[PDB]
């Protein structure tokens, strides 16, 4: 393509998608540390018998 | 030829899954109880057998 000077192209990031997408991404990241917590007692029963 | 393939970066961990293990060590310790018991039967039964 074509050039221009005096000019620089940004970044091409917005925070509008990337503050969304941060609150999924925790809640996906909370949402596990249940099965490792379920996953834990589950087995803590069975060694106490 | 039937093999398998390669990914790096990863490992296969041991196939022992630890919750079968414990219920197989209360029936095996079960099992070895009952036994001496069988094995103390027979001594008791002997015994006063030959109490005579």
């Amino acid at each position: 393509g074509k050039l221009t000077n005096g000019a620089l192209e940004a970044s091409n990031v917005d925070l509008s998608k990337e503050l969304v997408n941060m609150i999924v991404a925790q809640r996906n990241y909370q949402s596990n540390a249940q099965t490792i917590k379920t996953q834990d007692q589950i087995l803590n029963t069975l060694v106490n018998l | 030829n039937g093999a398998g393939l390669l990914y790096q970066g990863y490992v296969e961990t041991s196939n022992v899954n630890v919750a079968e293990e414990l219920v197989n060590m209360i029936q095996v310790q079960r099992a070895y109880e009952i036994n001496s018991k069988a094995v103390s039967t027979t001594d008791q039964m002997l015994q006063k057998l030959t109490q005579l």
